[PDB]
């Protein structure tokens, strides 16, 4: 139902907010002191209806048909949650079959032979949880990423993967502030996390700088650098500069990360490189400019633009099959499940706000 | 192909086979000429089935130190990862005696301290699995600092996580 | 602005001194799509977290939510002042009596609007002040403004070795 | 004897400035059967468990493992000096260029005891020498001798603030 005024900082406070469409709203002000002082006019729906809030404020986690639908949601978000910070996510044990099945095998060709043909990340994801049943939140907004939670061998986990299907995938305001969250709310709360990587770079555009891109971005890093839940990344195909690092990268405290050989991990693409480079050699002889460039260009992609540098120094645990995910995944939190650690004593943090 | 996603894929096959198969053949031979296994039979023997998972398994060495760069090997020399002893949690490296004399250094030398900390990390034992003729001089000063950051290591796990050491 | 600034204090043991003179939020439709929920309640779990000495000051206006948000006691200030001057109320007198008073203006509306003009004025003199907030101590006191220097300089002095501490947690999940 | 030494130090929060200068490991049988490999291990064991602030001064000599188990950076020494006379290097140079270029002597030995002194001055002059070192960080400066004490005032100001500890546990197993 409606939620006004200074009401509304109580559910912004709280982990996750659960919204019915067309039967609740939520505003800070109304349309009528909206209209009398700056003239605008405005519908309730439009202003804060569950649609607006699930899309556009980055304000509510799901927007449910009707009120039974939502309790139900809340019921399975209550599932993957301990019941206080003490304990580990609530567990029903299940050995996994670790066999390569004809839906592991789907993951060897999921990947387009072309660099710029998208895959749906949700296929990556439902193929290593348990039922490839995966709870998402937030669809709605910033669907260039993916939070969620899901089980492996009946234990929770929380998943964050960038999606290519959605703006290419690229890191913007939004998807690094709804990453940033779920990390930490993941974390407070003992849930493993695994990421799914395959970022171009960060979204271009003077209002992603203007609207604060630098401290907004960075609290994505600071949700991985701080974690100390179990922390699993898998890049399947793009990562490149600071978004590489960004997403769970090992140097940022990640405990496994795997890559596929369809991953191409460097500092900048191609082209972008050899222009760099290769302006010298390139300005001289300029009889030949794009045939030279072009040469360049080719024999970059073919020496750096794969996963086997990150891997010559072990900022990638291994690289790896795509059919074998689910197994280095199970394998990997049985391990890493005993996981202990801690950070620097402190009141708290000083996240960028 | 190398420029489709099923040429990438074949084609880690085929570095698979060459890190699982580093170290001269006049070396993996006449190791087997005494009564010795090779680095990864002495972990398989030690592991349970199918609970090995490798780390590391395609580092190479950065050394360009009196022609030490002629030849880069998967792995640098060593063989490590996790698994499970008996049902129970393990963490193990095997120093590789046919890669480089087994001799110790920089990259090799890393691969260990990273399963020594995933083990702190976890809380579980590490056996390391020793045969090796010394440091590896080419890399110079570089082979003891990687010395060193192992005895920390060896140090501050010490009463922490079980460290036992088998000399083959 | 001041979410992260209020964090930084704390997080360095700094005391936070707050003056207040706020109407209300910013209305606007870019501030309500923009996250004003979400990104505005920071400032709330700045001033709800810390456990620095907080004393706040009301100068004029503290109207509504905005009220509890700039360190209200009810976050956790632990003095708090108000001048003469200080209005602090549930909204504007206008907008009160519109809602308070609706249906006893809808009857008769003729020769009804210059009326609302006198039970507005009721309302100013009656709650714009702050003495219902100090008649339930939301306020600790009510101070001549130039009084201001000496109860702040007294209150760190006593504040000063103030000892709290929040629930025992990994760390906290401040909206983002 | 420098073991306990330091492990009585760091017991009592005393800061341990180390001077090295150390050709290798005594060579001899009884070192060996007496327990060297055990008992030398000792002293690496007491510079690593340090938590007291540590200098470290390479005057001379650095080579082998004695290099590290003398406070070497790589144990966790905080401050590591080293004079221009360092020479900070796996061995010496003979026992380096019989190694690095057996191979390359044995093909034609007639008239090639000569050119070995050649090799060895040619790995003297490229490595004998705290340059490398320095390159890598393994040692933070390479300062004039004279300037020791400066060093060492200085560092042991701002080490004197010094807050590090070991993971939890009952007690090490340090060799006996």
């Amino acid at each position: 139902g409606p939620c006004a005024g200074g009401a509304v900082y109580s559910p912004a406070i709280t982990d996750f907010t659960v919204m019915v469409d067309q039967t609740s709203h939520m505003f800070i002000t109304g349309p009528d002191v909206i209209k009398t002082v700056t003239g605008e006019d405005v519908g309730f729906e439009e202003l804060g209806g569950a649609r607006t809030h699930n899309s556009t404020s980055g304000v509510a986690h799901h927007m449910a048909g009707d009120e039974k639908d939502a309790v139900e949601y809340v019921k399975q978000l209550l599932s993957y949650l301990p019941s206080n910070n003490l304990s580990e996510p609530p567990a029903f044990p299940e050995e996994a079959d670790l066999a390569v099945t004809d839906e592991d095998a789907e993951l060897d060709t999921i990947v387009p032979d072309s660099a710029n043909q998208p895959y749906d990340m949700h296929s990556v994801i439902e193929h290593v949880l348990d039922d490839a049943e995966f709870f998402e939140t937030q669809p709605l907004f910033a669907p260039n990423i993916l939070t969620g939670f899901g089980r492996v061998e009946g234990r929770p986990v929380g998943i964050v993967a960038n999606q290519p299907m959605q703006f290419a995938g690229c890191l913007d305001i939004t998807a690094s502030e709804k990453a940033a969250r779920f990390v930490r709310t993941c974390d407070a709360f003992n849930v493993p996390v695994l990421t799914f990587v395959d970022v171009p770079g960060f979204l271009p555009g003077v209002d992603q700088e203007h609207d604060g891109i630098i401290r907004r971005g960075a609290k994505l890093i600071f949700a991985y650098a701080e974690a100390t839940v179990p922390l699993i990344t898998v890049i399947t195909r793009k990562a490149f500069g600071g978004a590489y690092v960004v997403m769970g990268s090992k140097h940022l405290g990640a405990d496994l990360n795997l890559a596929w050989p369809t991953a191409q991990i460097a500092v900048m693409g191609a082209q972008g490189a050899v222009n760099i480079l290769h302006r010298r050699t390139i300005a001289d002889a300029g009889d030949d400019a794009e045939a030279t460039r072009a040469r360049l260009i080719q024999e970059y992609e073919d020496a750096l633009l794969n996963p086997y540098t990150a891997a010559e120094r072990g900022y990638v645990d291994a690289v790896i099959m795509p059919s074998d995910t689910r197994r280095h995944i199970v394998r990997g939190l049985r391990q890493l499940r005993t996981k202990r650690e801690s950070l620097p004593p402190k009141k708290h943090g000083n996240i960028p706000l | 192909d190398i420029h489709t996603t099923a040429g990438k894929l074949a084609d880690l096959r085929r570095r698979i086979e060459e890190a699982t198969h580093a170290g001269s053949a006049r070396a993996v031979e006449k190791q087997h000429a005494k009564g010795k296994l090779t680095a990864r039979e002495r972990i398989d023997l030690l592991l349970d089935e199918g609970s090995f998972v490798e780390l590391d398994e395609f580092a190479r060495h950065r050394s360009t130190n009196f022609g030490l760069d002629a030849n880069r090997p998967y792995g640098d020399g060593v063989v490590t990862g996790y698994g499970t002893v008996d049902g129970r949690p393990v963490a193990v490296f095997s120093q590789d005696f046919t890669v480089f004399g087994g001799a110790l250094g920089e990259v090799y030398g890393q691969k260990i301290v990273k399963v020594m900390d995933f083990a702190l990390k976890t809380g579980c034992p590490v056996v390391g699995i020793n045969d090796s003729g010394g440091a590896r001089i080419q890399e110079g000063v570089a082979s003891l600092g990687a010395y060193g950051e192992i005895f920390r290591r060896n140090t501050h796990a010490s009463g922490v996580i079980p460290q036992i050491s088998l000399v083959v």
